[PDB]
């Protein structure tokens, strides 16, 4: 239904390896289709998704020369901080980004984002309101004295709300093959037992998209819930998602815990057990 | 790459009568077009800016299009006056917003009413330092180069005193020798005409 | 489509 | 520079079985510095053959990475993932275990 | 107060001689740039900032170079002088890189780069008063003034009755004419009137000045010819009531 399009910006300084490195990547959804890399010898918009390649030379160029100013921007910002922060000019720092529109299912605008940061920590963002700014340390406020005086939000709001959402549709309807394929997960349950009055049990999902899935051990609805051992979910590199959550339980309960598996593509709650 | 192409080049159009300037681009993602007028010696005026999202846009008397599926843009000028002549420069901007691509520009001559025409010829005291001024004569009227022969000459020109509502057409010509007294010198052309006679 | 838009710390 | 730990993950895409090629990934997930040194051991080897995905970083500012490349297992079950990083103060490997 | 200030207004560089052209603006504007005119080509781009420390190339960018240290100044040096540099150059200003707002320019900078400084000349200035004939025949005084032999082409025609500018009832050319059609070093030439009522002139008790300035060089440029160093001057004319 939500339907998001994000522009991943990292910029990071290597004092003695070579000059600073500026990484573009596009996100629709939770699916990659550009990358720009400043280190490749030919330096580039490369097509990362199927249907984002029937594009013409001028999608490539554009989005291409932006990435090479913006490599030049965000090295002199780097530059910046090091002023603003004191900090020595031989440090290795990291700049990132994440901006974006986020698409209502009526296809209205709904939230539009553009959070920055410095080595982690976030260090300036633009509000709901996409005309205002907050600065987190007192360096950044700086920085939003100058992005006030210069209008740099407005410039902001109108991508956020024109081109952004334009080619955030264009993109959803010409790979809906893929981008709203909504692949359901599977399920798998095994047990491993330690065996002096206890064991471990772990409840299973495969190949999934997107990535938005909930894995709860509810024990027969018992109070306790948390003992599980959750891990993230890790890419299968098959362009498939897996997840496992684990849970020990003394020994003399077998079946008196209940899996509860969620997935967007299974409209139905899955409750599958051993 | 990028190319702004500016037809035509150049525009005579009487004072009173709306006029259309005309510019051509290609189509991009997003971009803006923007309007100027260069009068000598004043630099660049903006007068309108576009977007490629909107279809029009007015101030006054000035009204600029934008047709994002043939690429081109007009500005319609109404109701010309004779301060509106000047050069007027077409310009998008570059796909990644870094630049601006300029048209060569197209000349504006806006010709002013020449109520009471009276073509005439007169003299002046130049003999210190032979100087002499044909005025007064019709719109339609042009000059010559002198066969570019020692001999000068320049171009035509208006000045108005709105004292007495006048417009005068202007023009000069002179030489350091004295042996000719104002010869029109004229692409040989003195046989159509009834201005007054040059010899003070 | 990325945003044209500089910003300068 | 704020310095978080790595966060490993070794599971093989496609079960485990007797004497079949497979996949082993080496999830990276939650580092920051971004440099980070990962390698893929046959019985304590370093294999020469590895193919890395490219860098992406999360919501909360993290890079995550994957790496990946083609080993048969064999029922002696031998193989791992050595990771280093700024935070970590000595290299720390991490054994493959086909299920527990 | 606004705008983008160019300095100077005219310059005249010998070849191989450095210079730097200045370019303002205090409207908090990010991206600045430069451009030149020439005719036939239209104006093209030689350099741009995206922001202070970054500058990169554009069109034709060979000979000049820019810094962008600070956010209010973009400058233009030419490092060394070439006869191809003889153009009017134009700076821009902008909020940035963005479609919301538009460029603002300067009022330009006219360049002459010269072989030799001998050939720049200060302009003759000269007055003739009207035409009896001509009193008669319109009401009206028409006063010519006419520059001579002036190079280079930096110069400006202005009439000044008592002691004000007039606007009014004024022609002055829009472009000079070349006293020697062919030649690249032929001192400039150009005519301007002035038309008032004939009353006017028949007072005897009335001031009009014509007078021209011309833009060349300083007190520090060199001079060992014999003739008077063509540096900026006003030449001015003057003439009263006659009947």
């Amino acid at each position: 239904g939500s339907h998001s399009m994000r522009y991943f910006y990292t910029a990071m300084s290597r004092p003695g390896r070579g000059e600073p490195r500026f990484i573009a990547v596009g996100y629709v959804d939770d699916t990659q289709f550009v990358r720009f890399d400043s280190d490749a010898a030919s330096p580039r918009t490369e097509p990362r998704a199927p249907w984002i390649e029937q594009e013409g030379p001028e999608y490539w160029d554009r989005n291409t020369q932006i990435f090479k100013t913006n490599t030049q921007t965000y090295r002199e910002n780097l530059r910046i901080a090091l002023r603003y922060y004191n900090q020595s000019e031989a440090g290795s720092h990291i700049i990132q980004r994440m901006y974006g529109c986020d698409l209502g299912p009526d296809g209205r605008l709904l939230r539009g984002h553009d959070q920055s940061a410095y080595d982690g920590k976030d260090y300036i963002a633009l509000n709901e309101d996409l005309s205002s700014w907050t600065a987190a340390d007192t360096a950044a406020q700086i920085t939003q004295r100058k992005w006030e005086a210069a209008r740099v939000a407005e410039q902001l709001r109108a991508y956020l709300e024109g081109l952004c959402v334009e080619w955030l549709r264009r993109y959803l309807e010409n790979g809906k093959e893929t981008l709203q394929r909504a692949d359901p997960p599977k399920t798998h349950v095994t047990h491993h037992p330690v065996s002096d009055h206890e064991a471990t049990l772990r409840c299973w999902a495969l190949g999934f998209y997107p990535a938005e899935i909930t894995l709860t051990w509810q024990r027969d609805g018992e109070d306790q819930t948390q003992d599980t051992e959750l891990v993230e979910t890790r890419p299968a590199g098959d362009r498939t998602f897996q997840k496992w959550a684990a849970v020990v339980v003394p020994s003399g309960e077998e079946q008196r815990y209940t899996c509860h598996v969620q997935h967007e593509g299974l409209p139905k709650p899955l409750t599958l057990r051993w | 790459k990028q190319e702004v192409t500016q037809i035509p080049a150049a525009l005579s159009v009487p004072e009173g009568e709306n006029l259309v300037l005309n510019c051509s681009f290609t189509d991009s993602a997003i971009y803006n077009l923007q309007w100027f007028r260069q009068d000598p010696g004043k630099g660049l005026t903006s007068l309108l800016l576009i977007q490629s999202s909107q279809r029009e846009q007015t101030s006054g008397r000035l009204n600029a299009s934008l047709d994002k599926s043939s690429g081109r843009s007009t500005l319609y000028i109404a109701a010309s006056q004779p301060g509106d002549s000047a050069t007027y420069l077409c310009a998008q901007l570059n796909q990644a917003g870094t630049a601006l691509i300029f048209g060569k520009g197209t000349t504006l001559s806006v010709s002013s009413n020449i109520q009471n025409p009276d073509p005439a010829v007169y003299q002046l005291r130049d003999s210190k330092s032979s100087v002499c001024l044909f005025t007064d004569f019709d719109s339609q009227t042009n000059v010559s180069q002198s066969k570019d022969s020692d001999v000068y000459i320049t171009d035509k020109c208006v000045l108005d005193m709105r004292s007495m509502d006048f417009k005068s057409n202007s023009a000069v010509a002179w030489s350091n020798k004295s042996d000719f007294a104002c010869a029109n010198a004229f692409n040989n052309s003195i046989i159509p005409e009834d201005t007054f006679f040059p010899s003070p | 489509q990325a945003s044209q838009e500089v910003k300068n710390w | 520079m704020i310095q978080r730990t790595p966060k490993i993950q070794v599971y093989s895409r496609h079960p485990a079985e007797n004497g079949k090629s497979n996949f082993l990934n080496c999830y990276v997930s939650g580092f920051h510095p971004s440099d980070i040194e990962v390698d893929l051991l046959k019985n304590g080897e370093r294999i020469e053959k590895v193919e890395h995905s490219d860098l992406s970083f999360s919501k909360d500012w993290s890079f995550y990475l994957l790496y990946y490349t083609e080993f048969t297992p064999t029922e002696k079950d031998e193989y791992a993932c050595r990771v280093n990083h700024v935070t970590l103060s000595q290299p720390k490997i991490v054994k493959w275990d086909r299920d527990m | 107060n606004a705008g983008v200030t160019q300095t100077p207004k005219f310059q005249v560089l010998k070849t191989g001689q450095s210079m730097t052209l200045q370019c303002a603006q205090d409207m908090n504007h990010e991206y600045m740039s430069w451009y030149r005119q020439d005719p036939g080509m239209g104006l093209r781009l030689i350099h741009y900032s995206v922001g202070a420390g970054i500058t990169d190339q554009g069109e034709v960018p060979n000979g000049y170079n820019v810094s962008r240290s600070t956010t209010e100044d973009f400058p233009l040096r030419l490092l060394s002088a070439a006869p191809s540099q003889t153009s009017v150059y134009f700076c821009a200003s902008s909020y940035g890189t963005g479609i919301n707002y538009g460029y603002t320019f300067g009022s330009g900078t006219r360049l002459t780069v010269v072989e030799d400084l001998n050939k720049v000349f200060p302009p003759e200035v000269a007055v003739f008063e009207p035409s009896e004939a001509e009193i008669s025949h319109t009401q009206k005084a028409t006063l010519v003034c006419l520059a001579t032999g002036f190079f280079p082409d930096h110069v400006e025609l202005s009439w000044w009755v008592n002691g004000k500018e007039v606007h009014s009832g004024v022609c002055t050319d829009p472009q000079p004419l070349k006293e020697q059609p062919a030649l690249n070093d032929s001192r400039y030439a150009l005519s301007s009137r002035l038309r008032v009522s004939a009353t006017f002139w028949q007072n005897p008790r009335n001031h009009f000045r014509c007078q021209v300035q011309f833009y060349g060089l300083s007190e520090n440029d060199e001079w060992t010819q014999d003739r008077a160093k063509p540096v900026t001057q006003i030449v001015s004319a003057e003439a009263w009531g006659r009947a």
